[PDB]
DNA sequence: CTAGTTGATCTCATATCAGGAGAAGGAGCAGAGCG
């Protein structure tokens, strides 16, 4: 087995299948769990962000870390295309977990709320889509989720979209975003992602814009004075330093 | 930077903790004794204790408990150090090799925390599921064992009670259940908690909190049949098992508090209880069929004041004392007709709390000799410690004026010399010495009419006797003389010499060579020297053929220990010496390496040489002075090698250790002559004559520190030596109860004469203080002056003041009343000891406690409560103030060197004061602004000030190089682990500069001395190497152990070399040395470390 | 006492006894030393004092006039009487002086080379002690009522800042990131204090009568809200769980960090278990404060018994922490007392006050 | 029953001079108590 600080043992066979960077990832995710903070797995796509989550959750359940005796009920929000992909992935890389799909396709064939309750009681891994999160913020946000992974989490990049608010209604600190590109147009998107994972780190949205987005943007324009270039440089470095612990971008 | 070398002259002797168990083997019963830093392992034999291993911890052993985890064959040892190094030790013996492997270790010091008042508690679950440590207020550290650690990861449980007195794990509980007494404003209560290693928090205990006696200070977990706990308070002993509440108030335990206990049985039907008075009680649990019926306390007797006591077996109890000698007592079934069942079997020397000490060159030698105020209330005593060979005086016979001693095997078969010969003036008197019996019976062939310069056993199964007239070679078995030679002119032999094979005898200014042949004496060589012979030696050494090759000669008027080639009497070398004194003895011997010559003059000077077997040329001339009387040198062969003895006013054994010539002292008054003897009744013994009698004995030759004990039976406080009067003045203190009554006959109450202070100045149990004048030969209390009622004698100096010639005992006192926290009143009393009486020559009412007085350039420098003032001795013989100094919290310690005064404060730590005589006032020169609470202080150099803080640290301050020049710089830091009570210049012996001894509370005597920069660098390098090589018991780092440590500061050591660690460089095998000495050769460093060990 | 010296000398008692007991005895004897003075440099009241945690030699002092004075507390003169001379001073002419009242000032723990000071000009300025130039300036949108750097964090170097805003700002001095906010209070935060035991626990007290302890590492809001009654009056937490019945304008963890003392304008002090915020019900009686801003009070360290020294109007009231007994009230100021700081080496207390004086209280004899 | 298709139907994302009269406030200031 592989052992980390307090009680985290991930099975050795599982660990050996991983790469070195994926192992680093698993360690990073567990350090966050210790802090009770969230993070963004900003690995460039194709590196296999999902494999790292599988390993980490597997290790956490296996270690039976101490409300919850190891891994509680958890929800995975991922784009509609990849739900069965994630189901497949859990099934191969760790059969023991129950991975219920929440979708019209699904596998339940009853009312959905019964399925939500079932997973929240039997401590499964409820996969769902951003739509069903937007549409059942009421039902879903009544069950003490342990982990709230968002795959391709950039879809929460609009702080005012409904889906964003719904995703930010979840209460647990163990929020994770798996987003190959956690910033696509401007930093407002970044702030939004951080406000899901770590609600206070970057401040309020107005303050973030005032302090970071404006200066960092103005330093990119061709006509910007060198002074403003250097303010942008400063602010950019501050931002990287602020977000360093909580973003793992290989 | 300062370069200081600290070493242990006497390891700590105070037993701070002892446990029993099966540590070295499942069948052995071990007694593990923690003396402050030493762990001593014994085996509990049917008689006494057999030492097996003594290890040095890098820590003060705060906790020491044996526990046996499931499946383990034999007990593992848990030790917690004062710096909170935890370790679990196992004993692994592999044949001759013995190891203490560290099964686990760690550091459990919380970064922050109020260290608990009552002190570090360490308990172990009776089922070894956890080690509970109470280190800080409000927290309870748990070290799991079921989770088998190697790093001892421990977690705190928050304890809702912040003042915990004592705590124990209860027996017969499915969960680890602690029972502790804690103090809240509403009184003292006993509470229980269950420890959950899974939930890592407490739970409700089996039986709820109970309001107990006000002074409950002890919890005793009682084994499974009864369960429950027994809480000992001052006036009651109560038993709790949850519903049962037995309670007794035995009137006999009201007089003193019970401080230690031990479970005699495995089932807890009997406990020992030791009190601070030294009584020993037996607490009996009467079972009823099982529950507990009733409690009984019975007084077994008295012991030393026990810190810890352990019951070994068969009534043998080890009483481990911090205040007095530790004891091995027996508990008799029947009383001793004095009401006591305790009978002391053995006593282990304990230099107890060394509260003061002085170095006196008593016996007028060149050797210092510590006299220490050791021990406490009932165990107080003076210890005299010295370094010298010790021998037993078995066979004595008082024949005046011996002038000869030789071992003779009168039984020809045996190679033991069962006959002793002595020449007195003009005859020979022999001794049969048969067995241990001694009587004078005559062996044929030797004359009772002539002096004998020599006799002894020689080859061809022959004896030889050289007389003042002529030589006599006796055939041993058959009959008397068949060979005689005499001088042709019949001149008396003036100087002789002889060995087993040949003979060399001087006749005035000419010399004669004879050699022995069986039943014949053949003369060969002759010479005519310039002047008369003074001394000879012809001893064959490394002979390997049968005859010595060389000889040495000392001559008159040409003072020179010259060398001769034996077959020719010719001059091989002629080396002058100087002086008008004829050499009186000359010898050559081997010390492990080659032939040396030892020639001495009449005044104890003695020259050792490297003699060659081919040239026999004298070089490597170096001198040593030993005694004042003319000398004589005769060898005895030990187990190991030749060990030469010198006979004079100061008898000294001569020998070489690690190829280094040592000059040990022997602790006997005088020895005229010596001779080896190895009789059937006497093996390898000595035969030492004085002017009166023939003393006989044997020498251990271990060069151990010898410790005399003078029982005072009361707490000594100070001691000073008044040489002019031949006495020691000792401040003593005895406890009286009622007006008052002495609880026991103390040394003060048993003096020859006595007196009480009648002073016109000032007009349960109390402390009475006396000034004891003690004879410096017999150590009898010549006089005991009691001080005023409620007067505490604190300081005491012997000195002569001003210009008058009388040497005075000056005592500074304080008036102690319970109505106040700091004395407002006190006085400086001047005594003179003369004509066996102690007259009060002067007095001076001061307005505070006189904590310290040093005689300072003809003047008395006293330190009243916060003021340092200087007194002058006026022609009228009274003390008159000259100057004051007030910038002190409490001037507790005063030292002096020239015009400078070092003041150790209660908590401002040092102040360098100067008495500028031109003005007549003090000047604050420098000050150390760190808050160190001093325990003692010393002045090493003009600008180096040794200090000891009450946190067991040594620091050296240094006057730096503006107003930052008034800042002493702490250039030396070192954690001693001992509480220094006293420093004093001096040395216990005849590279390093200066020598400061110190005495500690645990009984350590250490030695600080100044090094040069080069040697300090070298020794620091080797210190790091040894740390890289030597492995400590609990895997503690030496640098961490010696790091300066305080509750509000922690810095690494610097400017101090652990002389213990360096001197450990000898006790490692050669490959390990090479590991040490990678980057000069090893033998260089062996020489270095030997020379370093030479200082103590 | 000579009993104490004799006990130390003979090993009857651990030397820890004599320190701690004597330390206590010294604390009980605190008396206004007229044999010690502090040089007057503030034109306005002293809001804050801070003795440096290592070596305790220097004190910083922040005034209502905006100046920061740096005093040397060692008696370098040979007399028994001395004035703690002022080494440096951020005076009216310094280019970087605060514009309005300095409200807090703090030595960087771990090193005397840098201190920090925050003001009503809405800035927290970090200063190089040696050159006495600002190394950094954090600007806040609201006036700063207090800040505090962790006495224990070898790892993080966050400054917690309480302003009139309802949010707690954490300012990272390592790359300067003043974005992180703890949100959950509702009115100005009048006092913040890091735990002396735990690296990342912060307690913050606010005018909404609530005190919250935070694990700033944690992304999930307060750990604990202190509740006066421990549950006797229990409500779904929207307005209940008030620590006090007024504003809570003071916090101080006890030395070992196991309890928290809060003072608020209901004229009470409470002692709270800092692990579960439970109320220990220590009484302490009536402690007058009506300060509208933070009240800076301390605890003793290294005594047999812990004491808390609280400004009580124009006096410093000394209380025993764990029993509540009022030891004494030290009476020597003329106007209200704003701050008292404890010198742990020698059991000396310095207290500033609105009358522009800093009085030293040193044990008598 | 089950995929497949097909509308709706939602969400989210993309970008730079010949007026006059009267009423209300404020400012300046004399002066009167008055503490």
């Amino acid at each position: 087995d592989a052992e980390f600080d307090e009680g985290f043992k991930v099975p050795g066979f599982l660990f050996k299948k991983l790469f070195k960077y994926q192992q680093t990832g698993v360690r990073w995710l567990w350090e966050l769990h210790c802090q009770q903070a969230g993070g963004i797995l900003g690995d460039e796509m194709g590196l296999g962000r999902t494999i790292q989550i599988i390993a980490f959750l597997a290790g956490l359940s296996y270690s039976k870390i101490r409300r919850f005796e190891g891994l509680g009920p958890t929800v995975i929000v991922c784009p509609t295309t990849v739900m069965h992909q994630w189901v497949k992935e859990f099934h191969t890389w760790w059969p023991p977990f129950r991975v219920a799909i929440l979708h019209e396709t699904g596998s339940y064939t009853h009312k959905k709320e019964k399925l939500i309750r079932d997973v929240a009681h039997c401590h499964g891994i409820l996969i769902t889509s951003y739509s069903y999160i937007r549409l059942m913020q009421d039902d879903i946000s009544r069950y003490d989720w342990h982990y709230v992974i968002l795959d391709e989490g950039h879809k929460i990049r609009n702080p005012n979209a409904a889906v964003t608010l719904a995703c930010k209604q979840f209460r647990t600190p163990h929020r994770i975003i798996l987003s190959g590109s956690p910033m696509q147009n401007n930093l407002r998107e970044l702030w939004s992602l951080f406000d899901f994972i770590f609600p206070g780190k970057l401040g309020t949205l107005p303050v973030f814009m005032e302090q970071f987005s404006v200066p960092i943007t103005m330093g990119g324009y061709s006509n910007a004075s060198p002074v403003q270039v250097k303010t942008a440089y400063k602010c950019a470095c501050v931002l990287r330093d602020t977000i360093n612990p909580y973003l793992l971008r290989r | 930077m300062s370069y200081n070398y600290v070493v242990t002259a006497q390891k700590p002797t105070a037993v701070n903790g002892c446990v029993t168990g099966h540590f070295t083997s499942a069948e052995d019963l071990n007694l593990l004794i923690a003396k402050n830093t030493r762990l001593e392992i014994y085996v509990v034999t049917a008689e006494g204790l057999r030492p097996v291993k003594e290890v040095g911890m890098y820590g003060k052993i705060a906790v020491m408990e044996l526990f046996r985890p499931k499946g383990e064959s034999k007990d593992l040892l848990f030790i917690l150090t004062a710096k909170y190094n935890a370790c679990i030790l196992e004993y692994k013996q592999s044949g001759e090799s013995i190891d203490i492997i560290t099964r686990a270790h760690g550091n459990v010091q919380d970064r922050i925390g109020r260290p608990s008042e009552t002190g570090i508690i360490g308990i172990i679950d009776p089922e070894c599921r956890m080690i509970g440590l109470r280190l800080y207020d409000g927290l309870f550290k748990v070290i799991p064992l079921d989770r088998d650690n190697k790093e001892l990861k421990a977690f705190n449980i928050r304890l809702e009670e912040l003042h915990v007195i004592d705590v124990k794990f209860l027996y017969g509980c499915q969960a680890p259940t602690i029972c502790f007494v804690y103090q809240d404003p509403q009184g003292r209560h006993v509470k229980t908690y269950e420890v959950s290693l899974r939930e890592k928090e407490f739970n409700k205990g089996p039986w709820k909190q109970e309001n107990v006696e006000a002074e409950a200070s002890m919890v005793i977990a009682v084994p499974e049949p009864f369960g429950g706990a027994i809480i000992i308070g001052q006036e009651s002993i109560t038993y709790h098992n949850g519903d049962k509440y037995l309670a007794i108030a035995p009137p006999i335990i009201k007089q003193s508090t019970i401080v230690c206990h031990n479970r005699v049985d495995p089932n807890g039907s009997r406990y020992l209880l030791g009190d601070m008075e030294g009584r020993l009680f037996m607490l009996l649990l009467e079972k009823e069929e099982v529950t507990l019926k009733d409690l009984r306390v019975e007084l077994l007797g008295e012991t030393s004041i026990a810190e810890c006591l352990t019951y070994l077996d068969n009534g043998v109890v080890f009483v481990g004392s911090r205040l007095g000698d530790s004891q091995l007592v027996k508990l008799n079934v029947d009383s001793n007709e004095q009401g006591s069942y305790v009978v002391a079997m053995e006593t282990f020397t304990n230099l107890g709390p060394i509260v003061d000490m002085c170095v006196v060159d008593l016996e007028r030698q060149g050797q210092g000799q510590l006299v220490t105020c050791s021990g406490a209330f009932k165990e107080g005593s003076l210890r005299i410690i010295r370094n010298g060979i010790g021998i037993h005086e078995h066979a004595s016979i008082d024949l005046p004026g011996i002038k000869g001693l030789w071992p003779l095997r009168s039984d020809p078969n045996r190679e033991t010399d069962d006959t002793l010969v002595l020449s007195f003036v003009g005859q020979t008197r022999v001794l049969m010495l048969n067995g241990e019996e001694v009587e004078e019976t005559e062996l044929m062939g030797f004359v009772d009419d002539q002096q004998t310069f020599f006799c002894g056993n020689v080859a061809h199964q022959q004896l030889i006797q050289i007389t003042s007239a002529s030589v006599r070679l006796v055939s041993q078995e058959p009959k008397a003389l068949v060979s005689e030679w005499k001088e042709p002119q019949a001149k008396n032999i003036s100087v002789a010499s002889c060995n087993s094979s040949q003979v060399v005898v001087a006749v005035g200014r000419a010399l004669y060579y004879l050699q022995i042949h069986p039943q014949e004496l053949r003369q060969i060589s002759h010479t005519e020297m310039e002047h008369e012979v003074a001394c000879l030696d012809i001893t064959p050494l490394g002979d390997s053929n049968g005859l010595s090759p060389l000889c040495a000669i000392g001559l008159w008027t040409d003072i020179s220990a010259r060398i001769l080639k034996l077959p020719s009497f010719e001059l091989l070398h002629k080396e002058m010496l100087g002086g008008e004194i004829i050499p009186r003895s000359i010898l050559m011997t081997t010390f492990e390496s080659s032939h040396y010559l030892l020639c001495a003059l009449g005044d104890g000077a003695l020259f050792y040489f490297g003699l060659n077997i081919e040239t026999g040329l004298l070089s490597d001339r170096k001198k040593v002075t030993l005694g004042t009387q003319p000398t004589v040198l005769r060898t005895f062969r030990s187990l190991s090698t030749t060990n030469v003895f010198a006979c004079s006013d100061r008898p000294t054994v001569i020998y070489s250790s690690n190829h280094k010539l040592v000059f040990s002292n022997v602790n006997l008054k005088e020895v005229n002559y010596m001779c080896p003897l190895n009789s059937d009744g006497y093996p390898d013994s000595l035969a030492l004559a004085n002017n009166s009698t023939l003393t006989i004995g044997t020498i251990d030759e271990i060069q151990k520190l010898h410790i005399r004990t003078v029982p005072l039976y009361e707490s000594p406080r100070k001691i000073c030596y008044q040489e002019v009067s031949q006495c020691f003045g000792v401040l003593s203190s005895r406890i009286e109860v009622q007006g008052t009554t002495a609880l026991r006959p103390s040394a003060s109450t048993q003096a020859l004469s006595s007196s009480v202070s009648s002073s016109k100045l000032f007009s349960e149990e109390v402390e009475v203080h006396n000034l004891l004048i003690i004879d410096q030969h017999t150590f009898e209390v010549l006089h005991a002056h009691q001080f005023l009622q409620n007067e505490y004698a604190l300081s005491l100096v012997s000195c002569k003041l001003g210009k008058d010639p009388n040497t005075y005992f000056i005592v500074g006192t304080a008036m102690v009343y319970p109505e106040e926290a700091e004395p407002k009143q006190g006085r400086i009393v001047v005594f003179q000891y003369s004509d066996g009486k102690l007259q009060t020559v002067a007095e001076k009412e001061v307005k505070g406690a006189v904590y310290s007085m040093v005689e300072f350039n003809g003047k008395l420098l006293a330190s009243i409560n916060s003021t340092v003032r200087l007194y002058e001795w006026t022609t009228e013989k009274e003390l008159r103030t000259e100057c004051n100094h007030y910038n002190n919290i409490m001037a507790l310690y005063l030292k002096t060197k020239g015009d400078f005064i070092l003041v150790g404060d209660l908590m401002r730590s040092v102040l360098l004061l100067a008495y500028k005589p031109m003005e007549g006032n003090f000047e604050e020169i420098a000050r150390d602004f760190n808050p160190n609470w001093m325990s003692a202080v010393e002045i090493l150099d003009d600008d180096n000030f040794l200090g000891a803080e009450n946190a067991f640290n040594l620091f050296v301050c240094q006057k730096d190089s503006d107003e930052e020049r008034q800042h002493l710089q702490e250039v030396g830091l070192f954690h001693l682990g001992e509480f220094v009570n006293v420093f004093c210049h001096g040395s216990l012996v005849m590279p390093t500069q200066g020598s400061v001894l110190f005495g500690t509370v645990n009984g350590m005597i250490g030695l600080v001395t100044s090094l040069s920069e080069s040697w300090y660098n070298l020794l620091l390098d080797m210190q790091n190497r040894l740390n890289k090589v030597i492995k400590s018991v609990g895997k503690i780092e030496h640098s961490f152990w010696r790091s300066f440590h305080t509750e509000r500061k922690t810095e690494p050591a610097t400017g101090f070399i652990d002389g213990d660690l360096i001197e450990s460089f000898l006790d490692i095998s050669r490959p390990k040395m090479q590991e040490v000495v990678a980057n000069a050769t090893a033998d260089d460093l062996i020489k270095v470390v030997e020379e370093l060990t030479r200082i103590h | 006492m000579l009993g104490f010296l004799s006990a130390r000398q003979t090993g009857l008692e651990d030397p820890l006894r004599l320190r701690r007991a004597e330390s206590t005895r010294r604390v009980l004897g605190l008396e206004l030393n007229k044999d010690r003075d502090v040089e007057r440099i503030h034109g306005g009241g002293i809001n804050t004092l801070d003795i440096e945690p290592v070596e305790g030699r220097y004190m910083l002092s922040g005034g209502s006039d905006g100046v920061i004075v740096l005093y040397d507390l060692e008696n370098s003169s040979r007399q028994s009487y001395y004035t703690c001379k002022a080494v440096c001073s951020i005076g009216r002419d310094h280019p970087d002086v605060h514009r309005y009242s300095v409200e807090t000032v703090q030595w960087y723990p771990h090193d005397t080379g840098m201190f920090t000071s925050s003001s009503f000009d809405k800035t927290l300025k970090v200063w190089d002690t040696n050159t006495l130039q600002t190394a950094d300036v954090f600007n806040f949108e609201e006036t700063v009522y207090s800040h505090h750097m962790s006495p224990v964090s070898t790892k993080h170097c966050l400054v917690a800042v309480g302003t009139r805003g309802p949010k707690v700002q954490l300012c990272d001095l390592k790359s300067g990131s003043c974005s992180h906010i703890l949100q959950g209070h509702r009115q100005e935060i009048l006092a913040v204090s890091w735990s002396p035991r735990y690296d990342y626990i912060l307690a913050t007290a606010s005018a909404d009568s609530r005190v919250k302890l935070w694990d700033v590492r944690r992304a999930s809001g307060c750990l604990i809200t202190l509740d006066q009654h421990n549950g006797k009056k229990s409500q779904a937490v929207e307005s209940a769980n008030t620590a006090h019945n007024g504003k809570v304008n003071g916090l101080c963890f006890t030395s070992d960090g196991l309890h928290l003392l809060t003072v608020g304008t209901d004229n009470r002090m409470r002692l709270w278990n800092s692990s579960n915020g439970e109320n220990t019900l220590v009484n302490y009686g009536k402690v007058c404060n009506n300060s509208k801003k933070g009240l800076k009070f301390t605890v003793s360290c290294g005594c047999s018994s812990e004491f808390v020294f609280v400004p009580y109007g124009s006096t410093i009231a000394v209380y025993t922490v764990y029993s509540g007994e009022q030891i004494t009230m030290l009476k020597g100021h003329y106007k209200t007392v704003d701050c008292c700081v404890f010198q742990s080496n020698f059991q000396e207390l310095y207290s500033g006050s609105r009358d522009c004086n800093i009085l030293a209280w040193v044990p008598s004899l």
